[PDB]
């Protein structure tokens, strides 16, 4: 079971209810072989904006 | 000016001062 | 089970464009970006749709609904359908809607 | 950044169902749309058995 | 700072939406209301502030 | 004579009713201190009588940007500098360079041209 | 002259339409914002809703479909060319300014 | 309107009379109400029905 992370990036100011989750290969198509895929998001203030 | 009547907004509904009615058979 | 389905040949997008004379067309849309005029719409059948099951036989069916803010409420409006009709309309196949 | 933002419960379907029969008349077909209510034959859903 | 969870909801109500989705391109909910039913609480929508 | 960019430019861009700019005039409705009617307020129904006083009390902040360069876009036509059509081009140019490039110098600069800008088409 | 004695029995059909309880003091329409709902616009509270609905012994498996009527609008921005910023917005049944 | 279109407190929107007296005969047939309405409200005679 691999468990990494990654760094921060940016994310949308509005989330809404249902998000799609999506593992892909290097072909760009879905592995059918997983059986448990997680994902947890920390949200933090990056900067400002309307100054 | 009495205005408990539906608004639009501002500005209530409407009215037309002359309306109170008459008909007969003729 | 038995009638073959559609295939589309061909999806294209029709449009059409009044015309307005430049010199106003410019003016229309200069002031019509100032986000103190900007379009707002409402939809006709402005409700939130929930569907609750009743059991075959079952007369009596009690509901409720966790406790939220009814700021701008506007009435209920109840109607009873058949399971068998009704789709699930999420995602692509409801391959248990047999009903056509 | 979409802003068809839709949700789960609403259904826009049935919704101009109802807007069509308010801003007009729903009798007249019109093709175009493919406009033509389901209708039942008001003798055969209640049978006035003269 | 808070988080966000993405995990498998096998609930029948999100269950009802990917019903050909398997555990590699599903989708599901993030607000976990303990009180709202998954079907309704998908609806619900948490929105961080647009001034950052 | 030609009329005068900034009165046009606000005739096109600001509320015709009230604003957070008429603050001063929106006072005067919420507590009937207008000779014409005091009593229109106080009639209001609650739904539209609530969101008039919270926002006297606390006015809200407004981006005067778009009013800015629409009255040196407004300008720049009367003195035929670019074409009537051209208008719309013009205002979504000068419009985005803002934009890429905001700033507190720049905001003010800005609005002296909008000052020179009235004395020049005099 | 031969008529049997007979019992009346009653039923009425209302298809094509769904029932309708307005949420008005007088169940009247006056207006989009109804004066009930009007109470509530301001306030924090948060009310609970408990409905029983008692119907008839069916042979299928149904649904109750139910409606909520709310104001769910949109507002659209358009700041500059090929920007389109929408911002909806359902009252009763929140669902974000996105 | 908010305040000063409907009321607040307990009211009842239908009322039914129970008849204080009746007479009959081969024929005719007399019924005798009294109608008795409430006090701060206005009944319209358009709507009382037998």
């Amino acid at each position: 079971p691999a468990l990494t992370d990654h760094g921060t990036l940016p994310l949308r100011s509005s989330i809404r209810g249902v998000q799609r989750v999506t593992v892909t290969d290097a072909r760009r198509r879905t592995c059918p072989y997983v059986y448990k895929a997680l994902g947890i998001v920390a949200p933090r203030v990056l900067s400002s904006r309307t100054f | 000016f009495a205005s408990l009547a539906p608004r639009h907004g501002t500005r209530p509904f409407m009215g037309t001062w002359n309306e109170i009615g008459t008909s007969q058979l003729n | 089970v038995d009638g073959a389905s559609v295939r589309f040949d061909s999806v294209n997008l029709y449009a059409t464009f009044f015309p307005m004379a430049h010199n106003t067309a410019s003016t229309l849309e200069a002031m019509l970006r100032n986000d103190t005029h900007d379009q707002s719409f409402n939809d006709y059948l402005s409700a939130a749709n929930m569907l609750y099951p009743i059991p075959a036989k079952a007369t009596n069916v009690p509901i409720s609904i966790p406790s939220r803010n009814w700021a701008a409420f506007r009435g209920w409006s109840f109607t009873r359908l058949k399971t068998k009709e009704t789709p699930s309309l999420g995602s692509g196949f409801d391959p248990y809607f047999v009903y056509s | 950044l979409n802003a068809v933002v839709d949700l789960q419960d609403r259904n826009t379907e049935l919704s101009y169902q109802l807007l069509l029969d308010s801003l007009g008349d729903r009798t007249r077909y019109f093709s175009m749309w493919n406009s033509a209510v389901d209708s039942y034959d008001p003798d055969v859903r209640i049978i006035e058995n003269h | 700072t808070t988080r966000v969870y993405l995990v498998d909801n096998k609930s029948a109500d999100i269950a009802s939406l990917n019903y050909q989705n398997d555990h590699s391109n599903f989708l599901t909910t993030v607000v976990q209301n303990n009180d709202f039913t998954p079907a309704e609480a998908s609806t619900q929508t948490i929105n961080f502030d647009e001034r950052s | 004579q030609a009329p005068d960019p900034a009165i046009r430019a606000a005739l096109q861009s600001q509320p015709s009713g009230l604003a957070s700019d008429d603050w001063e005039a929106a006072m005067q409705r919420i507590m009937a201190l207008t000779t014409r009617n005091p009593e229109s307020f106080r009639q209001q129904p609650q739904a539209n009588r609530l969101s008039a006083i919270l926002e006297a009390v606390v006015p809200s902040r407004t981006n005067p940007t778009h009013e800015k360069v629409l009255a040196i876009v407004n300008a720049l036509a009367e003195n035929k500098a670019i074409r009537p059509d051209e208008a719309g081009l013009v205002y979504n140019a000068l419009l985005e360079r803002v934009g890429r490039y905001n700033s507190t110098n720049v905001q003010s600069n800005l609005d002296r041209l909008v000052t020179d800008v009235r004395e020049a088409v005099a | 002259q031969t008529a049997v004695p007979s019992v009346t029995q009653k039923k009425f059909l209302c298809d094509r339409v769904m029932w309708r309880i307005p949420f008005s003091s007088n169940f009247m329409s006056m207006g989009a914002l109804t004066d009930l709902g009007q109470n509530m616009l301001y306030a924090n509270s948060a009310h609970a809703l408990d409905m029983t609905f008692e119907v008839d012994p069916m042979d299928e498996p149904t649904l109750l479909y139910l409606l909520f009527e709310v104001f769910d609008v949109v507002r659209v921005h358009q700041p500059h060319r090929g920007v389109i910023e929408a911002v909806y917005l359902r009252t009763p049944f929140s669902a974000g300014n996105a | 309107p908010t305040h000063d279109v409907t009321t607040d407190r307990s009211q009842r929107l239908t009322l039914r009379f129970v008849p204080v007296d009746r007479e009959a005969t081969t024929y005719l047939y007399k019924a005798r109400f009294t109608l008795a309405v409430g006090d701060n409200r206005v009944l319209d005679m358009a709507s009382t029905y037998f």
